[PDB]
RNA sequence: AGAUCUUGGUGGUAGUAGCAAAUAUUCAAACGAGAACUUUGAAGGCCGAAGUGGAGAAGGGUUCCAUGUGAACAGCAGUUGA
RNA sequence: UCUGGGUCGGGGUUUCGUACGUAGCAGAGCAGCUCCCUCGCUGCGAUCUAUUGAAAGUCAGCCCUCGACACAAGGGUUUGU
């Protein structure tokens, strides 16, 4: 986690046209890779893997 | 992006650090951390604590 | 999303990049050793390796 | 005589404690 | 080889890092012998007494952070024994402990 | 073996406490036949059985 | 078949509660079939002279000291022991 | 494995705050040495100053090495339509 500056686009409050503080959180994610593919059939009992 | 501050330490306080300190007189202090608070609380010199920039330009260090 | 809190564009402006392994005072390394100076750890790099 | 070689294996005996001990004085087996 | 020995360095303060007051010192050579095993393969470890004090030289809970040990695995063809080689520690006192690292010394 | 009477000899025949009595651990068997405190005259004498200095306590300190 | 029956034995509970008042133990060797506990040596500690010291009275009656044993006891071990 | 994980070491980060030692015509001062000197020298002296934002610690549940070191295809028990 870490924390950040920025400007407040909120017309009407408190904070409009100013500067806060906000803390935020990094999340690494590396690019995906796709390996199989899954469909799906809608039964009256409900989904099962087809 | 704001008005960067300066401490007892003299040290550069970025937003989101430390505290703001405002006394009964009207003056207003800020800390960078507790260390550098608990210091003027107890009435220090900062021109007698080595790691104080004070300190460090008044004898003239580096 | 319908609420002004989403929809709503974000702009940053300053990120905190300190260290965050106790009070960090230094976003950059280079400000750390511009504002510190050379070190008795850089003194002797300096002058060892010539 | 007290050569190199019975130097060498005098300072085990004599040593019969670290530091601030007293040092050991005689050995002998007599009959 | 099978009788060379060694010299190595041991964080004895990571290892120690949160054991109580009074097992501090005990714990040392605990995991000293099990560094000793680690490293040497041998489970029959002998612990010099000089090294046992020089874990006990600042008390029992005070234990220094750093200590420098000479590794000795050597054959114990002395009597009926199961394991053929058994490890013999002993201390090498040192001025500091920067830039030092895990030396093949000879006999 | 054990040297139970052994230590309590040495303590009695030197006049000083358990504490200050040191035998050799290598002659382990020699000090084991004393089973007299004239056996124990001849350790003492033959140096096997040592009587250990008082431990110190400085006084410097309070000077 | 009873009588919170009498005597003797055996279960579940259960390998459970528990073996936590008084700071603390470690390394090497010896003996030994077998050593965290015995012995020695080396450390680190503790009691700190209104002591965990050095001797008695009352009381205990052989527990005192050697040598030997490892059946039972020292709620674990014991090569040790009141 | 195009190797891996370790153990040190290094570096980064961080904590506290300037280490021992040396030197100082710095030091409230005090005691011996004066043909000496024309204001001096030899001891003690808390502290102060440069060395020295130094010294020390820093993953054991912080980070990065490609620097060193050996080690790692070893062990055991089972599993069938
Ligand atoms: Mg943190
Ligand atoms: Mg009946
Ligand atoms: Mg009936
Ligand atoms: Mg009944
Ligand atoms: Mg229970
Ligand atoms: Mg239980
Ligand atoms: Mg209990
Ligand atoms: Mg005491
Ligand atoms: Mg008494
Ligand atoms: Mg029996
Ligand atoms: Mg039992
Ligand atoms: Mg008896
Ligand atoms: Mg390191």
């Amino acid at each position: 986690m870490t924390h950040i500056v920025r400007e407040v686009d909120r017309p009407g409050s408190k904070v409009n046209k100013k500067e806060v503080v906000e803390a935020v959180t990094i999340v690494e994610t590396p690019p995906m890779v796709v390996v199989g593919i899954v469909g799906y059939v809608e039964t009256p009992r409900g989904l099962r893997t087809f | 992006m704001k008005v960067e501050l300066c401490s007892f330490s003299g040290y550069k306080i970025y937003p989101g650090h430390g505290r703001r300190y405002a006394r009964t007189d009207g003056k207003v202090f800020q800390f960078l951390n507790a260390k550098c608070e608990s210091a003027f609380l107890s009435k220090r010199n900062p021109r007698q604590i080595n790691w104080t920039v004070l300190y460090r330009r008044k004898h003239k260090k580096g | 999303q319908t609420k002004r809190r989403a929809l709503e564009k974000i702009d940053l402006k300053f990120i905190d990049t300190t260290s965050k392994f106790g009070h960090g005072r230094f976003q950059t390394m280079e400000e750390k050793k511009a504002f510190m100076g050379p070190l008795k750890k850089d003194r002797i790099a300096k002058e060892e390796g010539a | 005589i007290m050569n190199q070689e019975k130097l060498a294996k005098l300072q085990a005996q004599v040593r019969i404690g670290g530091k601030g001990t007293a040092r050991r004085k005689k050995k002998v087996v007599h009959r | 080889n099978e009788v060379v020995t060694r010299e190595y360095t041991i964080n004895i303060h990571k290892r120690i890092h949160g054991v109580g007051f009074k097992k501090r010192a005990p714990r040392a050579l605990k995991e000293i012998r099990k560094f000793a095993m680690k490293e040497m393969g041998t489970p029959d470890v002998r612990i010099d007494t000089r090294l046992n004090k020089a874990v006990w030289a600042k008390g029992i809970r005070n234990v220094p952070y750093r200590i420098r040990v000479r590794l000795s695995r050597k054959r114990n063809e002395d009597e009926d024994s199961p394991n053929k080689l058994y490890t013999l520690v002993t201390y090498v006192p040192v001025t500091t402990f920067k830039n030092l690292q895990t030396v093949n010394v000879d006999e | 073996s054990m040297l139970r009477l052994q230590k309590r000899l040495a303590s009695s025949v030197l006049r000083c406490g358990k504490k200050k009595v040191w035998l050799d651990p290598n002659e382990t068997n020699e000090i084991a036949n004393a089973n007299s405190r004239q056996q124990i005259r001849k350790l003492i004498k033959d140096g096997l059985i040592i009587r250990k200095p008082v431990t110190v306590h400085s006084r410097a300190r309070c000077r």
